[PDB]
């Protein structure tokens, strides 16, 4: 494993994209996810 | 973080490691620093934590626009921003950030960190959405001043709470800071070896039972087995007055360990020492299904006691490694052979073959392990299933008529025993939960066990500043109404008794009988002057022994302990003893 090169910071310059779809899901014991 | 042969990025917070599950699946990675190690894993939340438990807490506000700190393979870490939606699980509601990156960017921090980006869904109708998956933060830390005299401290340490890797070395370090004559008592040498490895760097001296006492002014810490500690109390007045005694696996019912507990407890009451008894099953607990590190699947179904023909397909259909607890070595042989007939390769374990076979269970890749009660104490495995009929053999002293020690069984185990056999799994996080397959229920009453009496035989033969009488441990002294010091031997008989156990490899009871009979150690006449019913059989034939003289006599001991002919090795040693060889 290499260096994360990571910081716990906030960049307000960061792009604000993405949708907010209300999604209905059943969980899996494996960790995956279901539909309806 | 990248692994090549980046599939996932991790986060190191509060000293511990936090990452997704499907990116690593539980594999250890070494940095320039010390190598990592898994600790906790929830597949349902797809989370994993190395070197410690989850250490960051919930903070999704269901209204605040959170953001992901992306880390993509091939280039720099980018930063975004999102107004997350609702992921409506039937049980509860969890935040959902609609986002997408190239495969291997899972474990990106969210904004402190409130989630781990990675696990998501792909609607064929629309785009791919991700879930703000994070578990509830949860512990064990630095211990207090339990080093104060006249104070016994019991630690209910369950596997694997870092008892050996974290806690014990921390206690030792603090003990050395306070300049204490620390004593460390491990049940077996293999455990002691795991300690001296875990105590690497620290001044730790492992003690051999070949040495009656060893002392140095450049004060170190004495690490020895329970039996070593007891025999040194029986063989030397030069016993150090330790002010801190730490007994690991203090639930041990072996006479040496019980006697050690009684002595240590006595030294505590005197106010010359502080005690620490570490065990997952303290003498005041009866739960055979204790809470473990990783989830355990408890399955009750009947289990083969002998060789089986057909029916039990569930045994062999299992593909992982398996640990199986048998009452005796012979029953174990029967099971092992029936297992090898089916293709599986089995490693067999017992009390006097452990140091020979246990290292194989690490190096060798095996399908099954058949074991007696010896694995209940500090025996770690990398298996995933424990098969436990909860049956065992118990030494019992019959007083009806002539006194003799028999092996009653296969009698159901004790609750602590069942908890320990079960405790062999449920610590290593795998994708499939560990299965504790068992049969029947344990029995609380074990106060007809010979080891309690043997423990007192050892206890009131220990030289002590008199002063007082070395009595048994508190929670265990009610398991025998034998009067204190009624097994006291004086002078020559005491030396003969210790020699009979140490150089004769004979059980405490039998040794006490021969010693208190005024019999010299080299005298072997008592092995042939017994009742016709005291005749010993070896594979359905009467044993005939060629003595030291060169004479041939039928093996018929004056006192009969079933533990000298219960096993081919045990009988072999006992026949070597009767022939005056050792």
């Amino acid at each position: 494993s290499l260096e994360k090169a990571a910081n716990v910071q906030w960049d307000e310059m960061a792009d604000i994209t993405g949708s907010s779809p209300i999604i209905e899901v059943k969980q899996d014991e494996d960790g995956s996810f279901s539909i309806r | 973080r990248i692994m090549q042969r980046q599939v996932g990025v991790g986060i190191h917070m509060e000293g511990v490691f936090h990452t997704m599950w499907h990116v690593t699946r539980g594999s250890v990675i070494c940095h320039e620093t010390g190598r990592l190690e898994p600790s906790w894993a929830d597949v349902r939340n797809d989370m994993i934590s190395y070197g410690g438990g989850w250490r960051l807490g919930d903070k999704w506000d269901k209204e605040e626009d959170v953001q992901v700190l992306a880390i993509e393979p091939g280039k720099n870490p980018k930063h975004v921003q999102t107004k997350p939606g609702l992921f409506k699980t039937l049980t509860g509601e969890i935040g959902a950030v609609t986002l997408d990156f190239k495969p291997g960017t899972s474990g990106s921090p969210i904004i402190k960190v409130i989630g781990l980006y990675g696990n998501g869904v792909v609607t064929k109708s629309g785009d791919y959405v991700s879930a703000i998956t994070q578990a509830e933060r949860i512990d064990y830390e630095v211990d207090e001043d339990i080093f104060r005299k006249k104070r016994l401290t019991i630690m209910d340490l369950h596997p694997g709470a870092g008892k050996t890797k974290r806690i014990l070395p921390s206690i030792v370090r603090e003990a050395l800071k306070r300049r204490l004559r620390t004593l460390i008592l491990a049940p077996t040498r293999v455990v002691a070896a795991e300690m001296e490895e875990a105590l690497r760097g620290l001044p730790i001296r492992y003690q051999t039972p070949a040495v009656k006492s060893e002392h140095t002014g450049r004060e170190i810490v004495d690490l020895m087995c329970h039996a070593t500690f007891t025999t040194r109390l029986l063989s030397s007045t030069r016993v150090p007055n330790y002010n801190l005694i730490v007994m690991d696996e203090a639930h041990f019912t072996d006479p040496c360990s019980v006697a050690a507990r009684g002595y240590i407890s006595t030294r505590v009451e005197m106010g010359e020492a502080a005690a620490i008894f570490m065990t997952a099953t303290p003498p005041g607990s009866i739960d055979p299904f204790p809470q473990s590190n990783s989830p355990i699947e408890d399955i009750e179904r009947e289990i083969p006691e002998r060789s089986w023909n057909t029916g039990f397909d569930w045994i062999t259909d299992y593909q992982g490694k398996t640990v199986w607890f048998v009452p005796s070595i012979k029953a174990g042989n029967d099971i092992a052979n029936c297992l090898r007939k089916s293709g599986k390769k089995v490693i067999q374990l017992s009390r006097k073959t452990f140091d020979t076979e246990y290292p194989k269970t690490k190096l060798t890749d095996w399908d099954f392990v058949v074991t007696t009660d010896i694995s209940e104490m500090g025996a770690n495995f990398r298996a995933g299933r424990v098969i436990d009929p909860r049956r065992c053999l118990k030494p019992v002293i019959l007083t009806d008529g002539p006194e003799r020690v028999i092996l009653a069984g296969p009698i159901p185990v004790t609750p602590a025993s069942a908890a320990q056999r079960r405790g062999r799994i449920g610590r290593n996080p795998a994708q499939e939960d560990d299965q504790y397959v068992f049969s029947g229920d344990p029995l609380k009453n074990d106060e007809d066990h010979a080891h309690w009496t043997e423990a007192k035989m050892l206890l009131d033969n220990i030289y002590t500043p008199e002063g007082i009488i070395p009595t048994l441990f508190g929670p265990e002294r009610e398991k025998t109404q034998a009067i204190d010091g009624e097994f006291r031997l004086r002078g020559e008989q005491r030396k003969t008794f210790v020699e009979l156990m140490r150089r004769g490899d004979l059980p405490v009871w039998l040794s006490y009988k021969v010693a208190s009979a005024g019999i010299s150690y080299k005298d072997r006449e008592w092995c042939f002057t017994g009742e016709r019913n005291n005749q010993i059989l070896e594979e359905n034939m009467e044993v005939e022994i060629w003595t030291r003289e060169g004479e041939k006599k039928k093996l018929r001991p004056k006192w009969l302990d079933a533990r000298v002919y219960a096993d081919p090795m045990a009988l072999k040693d006992f026949k070597e003893f009767a022939s005056g060889r050792k």
